[PDB]
This record gives C-alpha cells, sequence and structure tokens, in this order.
C-alpha cells in the first residue's frame, strides 16, 4: 500500500529478507505513488531466500512473483 | 494500464481545439490517429489537415473517408478535406502536446521514490 512508515523500509521489510539469504534474487520494489510507478531496485546487499513468501504472506500483506528481471 | 494516457488525453482536448473537435465527431481509432497525428490550422470555410509527412504512410483514404465525413459533421457543411504533407514543426498537434505531458510526471514520481528514504 502506499501508507509505509519508512522505518518498515529500515526494519521490518530489511529484517524478513536479513536473515533468510540465498540464491542471488534480486529484489524489486513497486513502491504505488499517486503519481506514477517508479521501480527503486533495493539491491542493498542481501539475496532474499526463497522460504520468504510463506513467512511473508504470514501479515496483512500480499506479495506478487512476477519474472524475474536478470533471466530476460 | 495506461488510465495516464486517457486521462491526459482529456488535458490535450482542453488545450488544442482541433483533438476536442476530433472527440466530440466521435472518431475511432486509425482515423483519431490521422487528425491526432496533424495539426489545426482554420481557414474561414476550411479544415485542412496537415499530417506529419513523418507518418505519411498511416494517411490512407480508408481513414481520410471517415475523417471526411466527420470533418463534414463538424463544419455542417461539405469540406473538402485531404491529408497534405508539410513536416514543419512550429505548431504542436493533439498527439505532440500529450507526450511531453506523460513524462516529466514520472520524473517527479522517480524524484519521490528516490526521497523516501
Amino acid at each position: 500500500t502506499d501508507r509505509q512508515i519508512d522505518d518498515q523500509l529500515l526494519n521490518r521489510l530489511r529484517q524478513s529478507l536479513e536473515p533468510h539469504r540465498s540464491g542471488t534474487i534480486p529484489v524489486h520494489l513497486y513502491y504505488q505513488r499517486a503519481d506514477a510507478r517508479a521501480r527503486l531496485r533495493f539491491g542493498a546487499t542481501w539475496r532474499v531466500s526463497p522460504s520468504d513468501r510463506l513467512l511473508n504472506d504470514l501479515r496483512g500483506l500480499i506479495g506478487s512473483e512476477q519474472v524475474e528481471l536478470e533471466f530476460d | 494500464t495506461p488510465e495516464l494516457a486517457a486521462k491526459l488525453a482529456a488535458e490535450a482536448i482542453e488545450r488544442d481545439p482541433w483533438a476536442a473537435q476530433v472527440s466530440q465527431l466521435s472518431l475511432p481509432k486509425l482515423v483519431e490517429q490521422v487528425a491526432l497525428n496533424a495539426w489545426k490550422e482554420e481557414s474561414d470555410n476550411a479544415v485542412c489537415l496537415h499530417l506529419r509527412s513523418s507518418q505519411r504512410h498511416l494517411n490512407n483514404r480508408g481513414a481520410q473517408q471517415k475523417l471526411a465525413e466527420a470533418l463534414s459533421m463538424l463544419k455542417g457543411s461539405t469540406v473538402e478535406l485531404t491529408i497534405v504533407e508539410d513536416d514543419n514543426p512550429a505548431v504542436r498537434t493533439p498527439l505532440e502536446w500529450r507526450q511531453a505531458i506523460y513524462e516529466e510526471k514520472l520524473a517527479q514520481a522517480r524524484e519521490s521514490i528516490i526521497a523516501d528514504n
């Protein structure tokens, strides 16, 4: 959703990814703006492990599984 | 998901008298693209659609005839409508106006995203 705190950017979001790392998966981010859709690539460091879907779906947030950018 | 493209076309219409007129005639799509890629000079009893010669191959009689009936409906009298080829950029068509409007907004959004922190 549009309304995300900030700390979510550097805290919960980051922490979900941080302990489950494996298999160089790029992180792509869709920030739904009122104005437009821009893509900000996290690529901070961590590549997420795949177990994260189940953990993420655990609370209030649905994700979508798109074609990975790298392959194309 | 262009939403923005048709909304953006509404601003183009809100500024260009020809774009507005075409939407009031309620052209289809091919013939609309001809009216859209051409700039509106207006004379005492004439409307001559100067389409960018840069896209000359898009102009086809199948479009022109439908455009002619529509321009005739607008004018209320028979307009000798032809598509003629002078590519000079001195004024902007209803299609050209729109494009500048699509991009700056996206750039501003990108800036806000970069600035989230």
